[PDB]
């Protein structure tokens, strides 16, 4: 049953897919795995043809005759002209945000945070910084009330999480899609009520006028928002901390100001960036490498496997943190390109500037790897700021 | 996998 190839929840994949990604591509960079019923490409050149053709490649399974779930028919999950509306409302509201203010205050914060912390023998730099920081910064950005940091918050989390990956666990969508229905609740709490500022407040004053109706397509638009502007940033924050302290020589490199932040911030999301797989539905029979995809068929961007291509980038497996050019797919491309990447890069640089003021910095335990083949990242990387 | 939140 085990697939000969690629097994992505498999614990030992887990720890380090990176070489099992490396001789994929060597060896059927055009694959098809029965178990995942999907092409996965993980060259970058196909990668990118993928994302930079709807009409080809679609979001919208529901044109291979596979119905949208409830809670699920989104921005995320329509194609243009459909999505375009919805596109370009969401892409207003957050280009009139004051990206120069969000900076000012996360740089506070993160200061404030990491002076705390340093009081501490040790803590867990996921759950102690790097959440308690993208969930400040994303529902400030909205300009929302925070949802509280229970139990039950972290086991939704883990749900919507899992939900990515139901194709290799069946069992996993319907809580998925109740953890969706919940922060939809959250999301519908925060549209009768706009604060004064942010992206929902300014989502709601474009809505006149904007195409897109008041409806459940858009409060699944705004969850979906919401949720990745908390999660991935804390995904990309614990993976590319980990990588510098496992890497000989690179954060001393940062430390001694030998490489600047703009070039290391990218290699980082080239080297461990947190999405590994986008999907979309053939819509038309496409040769790609040679294969014979076929419409009806879905292909899967394996985009962390595309940005350590050797056909792109030269010496693909090292962290160079000088590394010029650097034309990374961690943000995508084309109509679903990630709407949140001028946050996310301020949260990077924020950090890793804040970081750097500690140079003692050291683990303090093993890292922990979330059971994620979608959405990588870790649930646990104890750190001593010294 | 589908990268869907
Ligand atoms: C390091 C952090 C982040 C990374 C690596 C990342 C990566 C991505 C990627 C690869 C996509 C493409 C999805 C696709 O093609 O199907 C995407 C889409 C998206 N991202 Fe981000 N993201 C990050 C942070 C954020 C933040 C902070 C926000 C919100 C403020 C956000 C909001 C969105 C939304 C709404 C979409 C969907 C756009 C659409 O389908 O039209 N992301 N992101
Ligand atoms: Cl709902």
């Amino acid at each position: 049953h085990t697939d000969p190839l690629f097994s992505p929840l498999d614990p030992a994949v887990l720890a380090d897919p990176y070489p099992v990604y490396r001789r994929l591509r060597e060896t059927h960079p055009v694959y098809w795995h029965a178990g995942l019923d999907s092409w996965l490409m993980t060259r970058h050149a196909d990668c990118t043809a993928i994302l930079r053709d709807p009409g080809r490649f679609s979001t919208d399974f529901r044109k291979i005759d596979i119905p949208t779930p409830p809670t699920l028919l989104s921005l995320q999950t329509l194609d243009p002209p459909d999505q375009t509306p919805l596109r370009h409302l969401a892409l207003d509201a957050v280009r009139a945000q004051d990206l120069d203010a969000l900076r000012k205050e996360l740089t506070l914060f993160a200061d404030q945070l990491l002076d705390e912390l340093a009081d501490r023998e040790s803590f867990d730099f996921i759950h102690d910084y790097a959440d308690v920081f993208t969930l400040r910064a994303i529902t400030r950005f909205i300009g929302v009330e925070p949802p509280e940091t229970d139990e039950a918050f972290a086991r939704f989390n883990d749900d919507l999480d899992h939900s990515m990956d139901a194709q290799l666990d069946p069992d996993a969508e319907e809580p998925g899609l109740r953890a969706r229905a919940h922060f939809n609740d959250l999301v519908r709490s925060w549209l009768g009520d706009p604060g004064p500022h942010g992206v929902l407040p300014d989502v709601v004053r474009l809505l006149p006028g904007s195409g897109v109706e008041a409806d459940d397509v858009l409060v699944n638009s705004v969850r979906a928002f919401f949720h990745a502007g908390f999660e991935v940033p804390s995904r990309f924050l614990g993976n590319a901390l980990a990588a510098l302290l496992a890497t000989p020589g690179a954060w001393e490199q940062l430390v001694r100001g030998d490489v600047g932040l703009d070039t290391a911030v990218e290699e980082l999301i080239r080297y461990v960036g947190p999405v590994q797989a986008l999907a979309r539905a053939c819509l038309q029979d496409t040769e790609l490498g040679g294969m014979a995809v076929k419409e009806g068929q879905v292909v899967t961007a394996l985009i962390g496997a595309a940005n350590r291509d050797p056909d792109q980038f030269p010496d693909p497996e090292t962290l160079r943190l000088d590394r010029k050019p650097n034309n990374h797919l961690g943000f995508g491309r084309g109509a679903h390109s990630c709407l949140g990447l001028n946050v996310a890069r301020i949260e990077a640089h924020v950090t890793l500037g804040a970081l750097l003021r500690h140079p003692g910095v050291r683990s303090a335990g093993e890292p922990v790897v979330r059971p994620n083949g979608t959405l990588r990242g870790l649930s646990r990387l104890p750190l001593t700021l010294g | 996998l589908r990268y869907l939140h």
